[PDB]
């Protein structure tokens, strides 16, 4: 939006306040004034302001709403040579690659674990269906077994694709929009399987993400279902929590979507050139995601030196085996359509207001 | 939405020329903007006449679309520009007036094959570079 | 020939391009 200035958006879950760190930092050196901002959906509002040439000179989100963006001609091309490149993970180049080329930095790598407080509950249950019985259990002492987000697609998926649910059928190397696994048996057994939570009183519909925190690090429920951002606020609230695999639904892993937040520049951007030197040199460096990482646990980063560190984490470790278990995004265009037509089924399962057959039909259609 | 941007910046830069250098429309039907960017892909036309006299043989659907296909990918396999996009453009009049002058009804396969391969492997480049006004601005800077 | 022509829809294009 103005040249001599960088303006960065990413979402409100993430370490804003540390990447504003690595702001400062950038801002030491070059003079170059760093904005970082959290706007309300992120995710909709920069192709909004993007298409007529506005919006932040760097956009930052989970890597599957990328190839939309690009294909939209709302991302300039990312130039890191070979000597940058070798420093991330191939598989981390591999989500941010569309059409041939690089359109965005990969910065790190995110996948839901299940979360549950060891003093409540000691012993995690590895199925989903012993949920029920737990939840009679802790509903005896005043407590609860899980609250998770109901209002995203996202924390719901998980136990969807469990048993034989996915968005696109993957085969030669091209996905096809025409195969979209919404409506298939698995789909159906594991959205029915929550709404029949809800029916018998153990979660509630209108659960969304802060009050699944609060419930959670208040002590008020066992269970949770998150990410790595989400951990800072736990430590803070000092409950005694441990991170693990999720529940199994009829004997399959829970497969959640595997995300890789990435770093795209905004093609109206007269600041390309020292955006990329933000990004390579000053983020993505030992000292920048140790920045953005004090604030809110950004997961399994795509940087090598870094990661090593990481990875001995337990927490970070339980991420990554739900992140085998599960699956990595796809960047199509289409991966938007995809997510609005899960969000209204899961919604309106979970509302009463369709049944589950009904609601998935229609996601089905409008994927 | 989206969908009818892409219909219309396609429509303003690369069919409204076909139609009218294959004489389904008039010149005084094209928009200004079409009447502007003409020029300079007549110029063009003109420019590859004098080199080469293309010699067309399509039969069939498949045809058009593998032959097609073929030369504009290596086209801008290398790169994209807003010269090569004249080209792109020249190229898919000529293909679809030797259609519609042999009589063999495929020439909305061209245009249509045309438009399905801008869509998708040349509009995110021309949008990420100033998308309709800097074509236009490209057409009038050549006018010099 | 048909290489010939893309090489030859290469060469008028950059020529444009430069010549605006
Ligand atoms: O870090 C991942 C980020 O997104 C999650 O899921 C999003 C997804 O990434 C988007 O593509 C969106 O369209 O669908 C999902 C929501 O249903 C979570 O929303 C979010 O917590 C997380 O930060």
């Amino acid at each position: 939006i103005e040249e001599g200035k960088l303006v960065i958006w990413i979402n409100g879950d993430k370490g804003y306040n540390g990447l504003a760190e690595v702001g400062k930092k950038f801002e030491k050196d070059t003079g170059i004034k760093v904005t970082v901002e959290h706007p309300d959906k992120l995710e909709e509002k920069f192709p909004q302001v993007a298409a007529t040439g506005d919006g932040p000179d760097i956009i930052f989100w989970a890597h599957d709403r990328f190839g939309g963006y690009a294909q939209s001609g709302l991302l300039a091309e990312i130039t890191p040579d070979k000597a940058f490149q070798d420093k991330l993970y191939p598989f981390t180049w591999d989500a941010v690659r569309y059409n041939g080329k690089l359109i965005a930095y990969p910065i790190a790598v995110e996948a839901l674990s299940l979360i549950y407080n060891k003093d409540l509950l000691p012993n995690p249950p590895k199925t989903w269906e012993e949920i029920p019985a737990l939840d009679k259990e802790l509903k005896a002492k005043g407590k609860s077994a899980l609250m998770f987000n109901l209002q995203e697609p996202y924390f719901t998926w998980p136990l969807i694709a469990a048993d034989g649910g996915y968005a696109f059928k993957y085969e030669n190397g091209k996905y096809d929009i025409k195969d979209v696994g919404v409506d298939n048996a698995g789909a159906k057994a594991g959205l029915t399987f929550l709404v029949d939570l809800i029916k018998n009183k153990h979660m509630n519909a209108d659960t969304d993400y802060s009050i699944a925190e609060a419930a959670f690090n208040k002590g008020e429920t066992a269970m949770t279902i998150n990410g790595p951002w989400a951990w800072s606020n736990i430590d803070t609230s000092k409950v005694n929590y441990g991170v693990t695999v999720l529940p199994t639904f009829k004997g399959q892993p829970s497969k959640p979507f595997v995300g890789v937040l990435s770093a795209g520049i905004n093609a109206a951007s007269p600041n390309k050139e020292l955006a990329k030197e933000f990004l390579e040199n000053y983020l993505l460096t030992d000292e920048g995601l140790e920045a953005v990482n004090k604030d809110k646990p950004l997961g399994a980063v795509a940087l090598k030196s870094y990661e090593e560190e990481l990875a001995k984490d337990p927490r970070i470790a339980a991420t990554m085996e739900n992140a085998q278990k599960g699956e990595i995004m796809p960047n199509i265009p289409q991966m938007s359509a995809f997510w609005y037509a899960v969000r209204t089924a899961v919604i309106n399962a979970a509302s009463g207001r369709q049944t589950v057959d009904e609601a998935l039909k229609d996601a089905q259609t409008n994927s | 939405g989206e969908e009818l941007i892409y219909h219309n910046i396609i429509n303003e830069i690369l069919v409204g020329y076909i139609k009218y250098y294959i004489n389904d429309i008039s010149e005084h039907e094209l928009s200004p903007y079409q009447q502007q960017i003409k020029k300079i892909l007549t110029y063009y036309d003109e420019c590859l006449n004098k080199q080469v006299t293309i010699t067309f043989s399509l039969t069939s659907v498949q045809e058009i679309k593998t032959q097609f296909t073929g030369v504009v990918t290596e086209l801008f396999k290398d790169l994209i520009n807003w010269g090569r996009i004249c080209g792109f453009i020249v190229f898919s009049a000529k293909m679809a007036k030797y259609c519609k002058d042999a009589n063999n009804h495929l020439e909305s396969t061209v245009i249509t094959t045309a438009y399905n391969f801008m869509k998708h492997n040349l509009l995110p480049w021309m949008i990420s570079h100033g998308g309709q006004e800097e074509f236009l601005a490209f057409s009038l800077h050549s006018d010099m | 020939t048909m290489e010939n022509l893309s090489r030859r829809l290469k060469v008028t294009g950059d020529l444009f391009d430069i010549m605006s």
